[PDB]
Order: C-alpha cells, then sequence, then structure tokens
RNA sequence: CGCGACCUCAGAUCAGACGUGGCGACCCGCUGAAUUUAAGCAUAUUAGUCAGCGGAGGAGAAGAAACUAACCAGGAUUCCCU
RNA sequence: GGUGAAGAGACAUGAGAGGUGUAGAAUAAGUGGGAGGCCCCCGGCGCCCCCCCGGUGUCCCCGCGAGGGGCCCGGGGCGGGGUCCGCCGGCCCUGCGGGCCGCCGGUGAAAUACCACUACUCUGAUCGUUUUUUCACUGACCCGGUGAGGCGGGGGGGCGAG
C-alpha cells in the first residue's frame, strides 16, 4: 500500500523536502495572501486519514500563522491591578497555533465549512497550516 | 541524534551513549529501549563490511 | 612456520566454532589450544581466573597427574601406576634437585587435598611453580574416585602475568564433536568473568597450531 | 616562532641594457603561502643604484 | 544539493527509448469513455447470445494508480514499470526505486506525467506498469527491459550513493575564474 | 520560433449557488479585572465572575473508554438524590 | 542555520613488521613450550591440467554427404608439473639432499635448537567522523534604486596607441 510508505516518510524526518518545499509558500504567502487556496492537499496521506475526499465540493486552503507567547496588549505594558497580574512577557494563549489557523481561514472563508487542518512546515517564526474545508 | 550516539558506540562508551539518547528522548524505558535498537545495527554494519 | 596474524574475525554462527578450526597438516602434533586477549584484563592485580573445565583427550603435551599423597592420594598414586613418596626428598618431578630429565614441566596438571595448600611444590615440586603460574592452590579437585579424570585430565583456567595460560580444545584429527563441547564448556566461565565490562568486541583466539592460529565467533 | 628569515629567497636584479653591469645584486622576498605573493609587493620596490657602481 | 534519492529523478530515459516504450503502450492503453459505453452495450447484447458478459477475459493491459502499481510491485507480478519523473509531492514516489530494486522489479523514470495521462483518457498518472502481455510482444518488451535495466536497477549502488545541485552560478563561476586564471598564470612567481 | 499536453496562476456584469446583519433568556470558544474578605497588605479571596469579542440552535456542548477500579468486579454521554 | 579551503585536535577503521640485557653461543622470537617443526622437494595416494573413446549415446556443419570434429556423461592409468588445498611412508620430520645458538644445563622475561594463542603502533596514511583557528562562498535573511533599461562571459569589431 502506498499510503503506508507515505505514512512511514512523514514519520520519519530528516530529509530536505521541508526546507525545499517551505519557502515554495513562505515566498508565496507575501508575494500573493497569506492565506490562499491550494489547488490539492500537499499530503494526500494526512488527508484523507483526517476525511478528505477529492470528490468535487472539497477545498483546501493553506494559511500561514505567525508564532509566539502572546503579549498581553495594553498601554506601555504596566498592567493596573494587584500584582499577580502584571506581567506581560511570558503570556501563553489558551488555544492551539493550529486551531487559531483553522478560525482564522474558517472566518476569512464564509459559505465554506471546516472539516480539520495539519501541519506542513514551521520556519522560525511562522507555522503553515492548511485546512481541509467542504462546500456545504 | 541516532547517528551521534552511533559513533558513540562505535567508540562504545554506552553510559554515554545511553544518556545522550535519554537527554534527548526523554524516558529511561525508551532510552533503554533504543539502545538496543542502535546496536543490532551497528553489529550488522561491522558484520556485513567484514564480510 | 613464522606467522601469528589472525586477521580473521571472525563471524559463522555461535555452536558452528566446530567447523573452521581444522587447518590440518602437522605431521607431528598440533597443539590446538585456546587462550584470550589482555586489554582490560590485569593479569594480577584485580582480575584473575578460578574456572574448571574437562577435557577428553590428553594432546601432545603430557597431560597426566601423579603423585602428591596428602591421603586418599597414596592410593591414587598406587592404583594410577607411580612411585609415591610423601617428603622424603623432593625429587621426583622438581626442575632443580631431579630425579629425571623431560620436559621442563614434566606434566601439564597437578591437583590437591586438605592437608595442607601449600606442601605441593614440597611434595613433588616445582614446574609451574619454576615458570611462575601456582598447581597448588586451587585445584578444585580430591579425586578419592576418579582416575578418569585425570587421564581425561580434569583442568582448569588461572592467571598470569607475563600473558596467560594456554588450553587446548582438541585435535583436528579428532572429530569436530569433540571441539564444539570442549570450547562451550571451558570458555562459559571465560565468558562469564571476561564479558561484565569488557563487551567481546574482538574475539576469543584459538591457537589452532602448524602456523595459523585463528579465532571463532 | 618559526625563524623569520625562513623562505626568504634572494630575488635577481638587472638594470637597462644601455649600462655597464647587467647583474646588479639580489634581494630577498617571501613567496606565495598567504595573501600576500610575492611579485605584487614587489612591484614598487626602488633601489639606490650609482654610475659608481653600474 | 538535492538528496540521493531525489537526485535518482534526474536520469531520464532517453528519448527514442521512451518512443520505443510508448507505441508498445498504445496498443495496450485501456479503455477511454465512448469505447467502455459501446463494448458494455455490445457485451449486454452478446448475452442473449451467449458469447459475451461483464466477466470474460480482458488480454493484458495497463495498470495506473501509484496504489495498485506498488501493490503488484510487492507481490512481484510486475515485469515493468514507468514512472513519471515530474510528480508535485516528490514523497508520493521517492520510494518506489528503492522497492523495485529489493523485488527485481524492471523500472524506469520518464519525462512528464502528462504522456502517461495521454496513455489513458485522464490528465496525468504517476506510474504505468506491465505485468505480462502478449507472447507475440513478449520479445519486443524484453529488448527494452533488458535496455531499462541495464541502466536503472544494475546500478543501485551509484543512484543511491549519488548527489545533485551544488552547481554554482555562472557569475559566481567567472567571477572565481578571474582568480583562478590569475593564479595559474602567474604562479612561480618567487624564484621557487 | 510553431503546435500540443500537464502544471502552476490570473480576469470576467460568464452559468448556477452561498456568507455577512439582528436577537440574545439558555449554549459554545476566547479575553477577563476591582471594589469586597483576611479586622493592616502583596500570595490567596472576590473569580475564571461583571464588563469586552467571536458563533449558533430549538435546544447547544457532550457521547460510545488510551475509563473506572482492585472487587466474586464494573462498562458511552448527560440530569437528580447521594 | 547553509558551502568550500587551509592550519591546531581526538579517534574508530586500516594494508606491513617487531635484534640485539641484568644469569649464556646467536634474538637463547610481545608469548605459549615442540629435546626435536620437516616450510612435506616428497612413492604417490585424496588427486587438477593431455592422450586413451564404453553410450560411435550429444551434434554445431544440416539442407545431403564427411570428418577437422566442439562437446556432456562415465571409464580399467600422475604419458607429464607436483608443498598449486591437503591424510599415510622414509630420512638427520633433511642445522649435514636448503633451513633454524639445543627450549629442558644460565633458577630467568613465559627462556625461544619449535608449534607460537598476543599485539607495543606508526604502516599508505589512505579513509571517515568530530572539536577548534581563521579565510573566503551565497541560496534563506536584510538593505537600497528604478517605469526593475545595456549584468557576467565571449566574439565581429572600429579607433588609435606601442
Amino acid at each position: 500500500g502506498a499510503y503506508k510508505y507515505i505514512q512511514e516518510l512523514w514519520r520519519k524526518k530528516q530529509s530536505d523536502v521541508m526546507r525545499f518545499l517551505l519557502r515554495v509558500r513562505c515566498w508565496q504567502y507575501r508575494q500573493l495572501s497569506a492565506l490562499h487556496r491550494a489547488p490539492r492537499p500537499t499530503r494526500p496521506d494526512k488527508a484523507r486519514r483526517l476525511g478528505y475526499k477529492a470528490k468535487q465540493g472539497y477545498v483546501i486552503y493553506r494559511i500561514r500563522v505567525r508564532r509566539g507567547g502572546r503579549k498581553r496588549p495594553v498601554p506601555k505594558g504596566a498592567t493596573y491591578g494587584k500584582p499577580v497580574h502584571h506581567g506581560v512577557n511570558q503570556l501563553k494563549f489558551a488555544r492551539s497555533l493550529q486551531s487559531v489557523a483553522e478560525e482564522r481561514a474558517g472566518r476569512h472563508c464564509g459559505a465554506l465549512r471546516v472539516l480539520n487542518s495539519y501541519w506542513v512546515g514551521e520556519d522560525s517564526t511562522y507555522k503553515f497550516f492548511e485546512v481541509i474545508l467542504i462546500d456545504p | 541524534y541516532e547517528r551521534r550516539a552511533m559513533e558513540l558506540l562505535k567508540v562504545s562508551k554506552d553510559k554515554r551513549a545511553l544518556k545522550f539518547i535519554k537527554k534527548r528522548v526523554g524516558t529511561h524505558i525508551r532510552a533503554k529501549r533504543k539502545r538496543e535498537e542502535l546496536s543490532s545495527v551497528l553489529a550488522a554494519m561491522r558484520k556485513a563490511a567484514a564480510k | 612456520m613464522s606467522s601469528k596474524v589472525s586477521r580473521d574475525t571472525l563471524y559463522e554462527a555461535v555452536r558452528e566454532v566446530l567447523h573452521g578450526n581444522q587447518r590440518k597438516r602437522r605431521k607431528f602434533l598440533e597443539t590446538v589450544e585456546l587462550q584470550i586477549s589482555l586489554k582490560n584484563y590485569d593479569p594480577q592485580k584485580d582480575k584473575r581466573f578460578s574456572g574448571t573445565v574437562r577435557l577428553k583427550s590428553t594432546p601432545r603435551p603430557k597431560f597426566s597427574v601423579c603423585v602428591l599423597g596428602d591421603q586418599q592420594h597414596c592410593d591414587e598414586a598406587k592404583a594410577v601406576d607411580i612411585p609415591h613418596m610423601d617428603i622424603e626428598a623432593l625429587k621426583k618431578l622438581n626442575k632443580n634437585k631431579k630425579l629425571v630429565k623431560k620436559l621442563a614441566k614434566k606434566y601439564d596438571a597437578f591437583l590437591a587435598s586438605e592437608s595442607l595448600i601449600k606442601q605441593i611444590p614440597r611434595i613433588l615440586g616445582p614446574g609451574l611453580n619454576k615458570a611462575g603460574k601456582f598447581p597448588s592452590l586451587l585445584t578444585h579437585n580430591e579425586n578419592m574416585v576418579a582416575k578418569v579424570d585425570e587421564v581425561k585430565s580434569t583442568i582448569k583456567f588461572q592467571m598470569k602475568k607475563v600473558l596467560c595460560l594456554a588450553v587446548a580444545v582438541g585435535h583436528v584429527k579428532m572429530t569436530d564433536d569433540e571441539l564444539v563441547y570442549n570450547i562451550h564448556l571451558a570458555v562459559n566461565f571465560l565468558v562469564s568473568l571476561l564479558k561484565k565490562n569488557w563487551q567481546n568486541v574482538r574475539a576469543l583466539y584459538i591457537k589452532s597450531t602448524m602456523g595459523k592460529p585463528q579465532r571463532l565467533y | 616562532v618559526v625563524d623569520p628569515f625562513s623562505k626568504k629567497d634572494w630575488y635577481d636584479v638587472k638594470a637597462p641594457a644601455m649600462f655597464n653591469i647587467r647583474n646588479i645584486g639580489k634581494t630577498l622576498v617571501t613567496r606565495t603561502q598567504g595573501t600576500k605573493i610575492a611579485s605584487d609587493g614587489l612591484k614598487g620596490r626602488v633601489f639606490e643604484v650609482s654610475l659608481a657602481d653600474l | 544539493k538535492v538528496p540521493p534519492a531525489i537526485n535518482q529523478f534526474t536520469q531520464a530515459l532517453d528519448r527514442q527509448t521512451a518512443t520505443q516504450l510508448l507505441k508498445l503502450a498504445h496498443k495496450y492503453r485501456p479503455e477511454t469513455k465512448q469505447e467502455k459505453k459501446q463494448r458494455l452495450l455490445a457485451r449486454a447484447e452478446k448475452k442473449a447470445a451467449g458469447k459475451g458478459d461483464v466477466p470474460t477475459k480482458r488480454p493484458p493491459v495497463l495498470r495506473a494508480g501509484v496504489n495498485t502499481v506498488t501493490t503488484l510491485v510487492e507481490n512481484k507480478k510486475a515485469q515493468l514499470v514507468v514512472i513519471a519523473h515530474d510528480v508535485d509531492p516528490i514523497e508520493l514516489v521517492v520510494f518506489l526505486p528503492a522497492l523495485c530494486r529489493k523485488m527485481g522489479v524492471p523500472y524506469c523514470i520518464i519525462k512528464g506525467k502528462a504522456r502517461l495521462g495521454r496513455l489513458v483518457h485522464r490528465k496525468t498518472c504517476t506510474t504505468v506498469a506491465f505485468t505480462q502481455v502478449n507472447s507475440e510482444d513478449k520479445g519486443a518488451l524484453a529488448k527494452l527491459v533488458e535496455a531499462i535495466r541495464t541502466n536503472y536497477n544494475d546500478r543501485y549502488d551509484e543512484i543511491r550513493r549519488h548527489w545533485g545541485g551544488n552547481v554554482l552560478g555562472p557569475k559566481s563561476v567567472a567571477r572565481i575564474a578571474k582568480l583562478e586564471k590569475a593564479k595559474a598564470k602567474e604562479l612561480a612567481t618567487k624564484l621557487g
């Protein structure tokens, strides 16, 4: 079964195809949108495993997200209150970067309903997710 | 990380190879079970080279 | 022949170690012996041998036993056909105040009993003593009802500071069924007492004589 | 360190043909080993050669 | 530098050899549209004549999809495998040549997925494979099979050892050629 | 050059479809403080609460075990007594 | 987050070997013991390479001879070289049909007229891997400028110069 081989391959790492084809997205999300449609699920392994069929009506949008902590947004960073509620450096958001990406793509494309997402690359200050979407 | 541990088993200091695998993968169970797979492959290498 | 090189590694099988030692020409007798390295093997200080073994056949070296006495071995001597003497003069098999002149060891094994444990060089005398090995303590035998034991030469492993002992695993003419049992009954204790830290990367070498002593995994 | 006079050799000197001595003398320098190839720093040197020896 | 398992994808076949391969295939292509329907309808009408239905012999034909090709390769029912070289995610068939090396199945790297697509009604097909062929064409197969396997299977050692790319751009080629010309020209500068 | 495929990627008052916006009693995901309490006060408490944002439905989320257990064993989810 | 090149470094591999002292005649061979190893020149047998043709059963020629015949079986003999691997015999298991003070007599290193288990590393240092030293490389990254306008190689080449 070919998909067994593909699965084992993605499970393994330390081959450069990731480095080759991550720039193919970092450049194009800055040439064209940071949120754009792809014409084929780059990992027909993982798309099908999550639940996908290339029957007409199925879309994937590949989307970039910027990674880091989450600095608490207040003016000049000194938050009024008792001093356990200070602190704006090391705060950590309460949802998976995958989830942030999923919701970004979903809110951008109405009339398309999410089904799941998965990871395709992670440069140094980014994460390159892609989202499977149904045309209901 | 596998190749480095293989070289350290080449020089044959297993009590350092284990520490290297542990400090990178995390659990002594996994390090113990993984040094065995790193051996029995290094062994195959030497055995099929002297062949 | 002036060859000492065992360039082999050598892996064939764990129990097939009987099918590769048979490099025979010697029309004299070939002492197909056995030994092992010295690296991480301290000749005297912290590591040494006490293990036991029993061969089937006496090789070219004289593997026979005789007196001492130290009772039940007076009867063993009179039964195994050697003149027996307690202390009268240390002239049975010595190297300086002797009676006859054969090979410096004059034999390759002499056991003990339980009146005292340093009386071997005082009863029959030196030999291995003069060679720096000690056949007086740690013999692991009393043999009051076993003479076939000594004529099959029940023997041991024991340290030495030069390199080591060297103990025979059979001959080529005799079958390899002999060699397989002999190696796997001798070096099991060697593997126990030398594979604790030294992981056996190199091999245990067979002094397969006539110009090609070798090794086998 | 290594004796600095190690790899300096006596490159030859020559006059115009219109003079009366052509092998004037010699001058030491090291060869190509680093980033200071000899002839590069050799061109631009200038001597003091007089009629009273040439 | 591309890795070995990617650089294997650049020693594709010789054009005329590929042309014999394709002219062979075009007598073997599967049934396309408006042929399927007519053959099946005629077969339905042959049912009343007891001479043909849906279940009846089909002469050997192509096997297109990657899953099917890999299945029959790992069952060793393949006599020839073709591989389009430009596939979108290379991980689709990066492993395949190694599989063919493991099981001694002849395999070749052709240019274009479009040609394999034209070998059916579809637009593209990652691989195709002959399992068996008509005996009269078996020899014509076997000659090309030998030509292929001479170059792609027996030298799996050098193929997997191969590296690629790493070819410096012409601007820098000339830029280094300047200094190499300078050093080659003026060498032996000192009386050494 | 020219032709023809596949791939990428475009515009269109092209053909047919669809989403935003409101209400918010209940539901879901985030953010989320201070009065106040400790007789003072900062850890704690008030509280994952009011305020803020996003998203729906007739109910929503849950749900068929990477579970409880330690027994002579139970056996998805929710709700009430305990 | 990459590349090369050189210098300082560790090491795994890796083809080639081991002379001389404190007791005696050699080196009395890292060591084990053989008072006798043969390095087996060796009758030659176990037996390889010609002839000899039982199945003149195989048949290239073939398509029909006619045989050079190539062949596969299997064969009562070394026609001839023989340590081409290796079991008996004879001899000083050849110091005297090579060859090697006698190990055991030097109280030694385990003694070495001999089989010889090991390796001290220096044997080409290939050949890999790794820590450092700098020098450079550009393809991610960043920087400017423009309506992204002659960039890097070359050549015709014309001008004159020497």
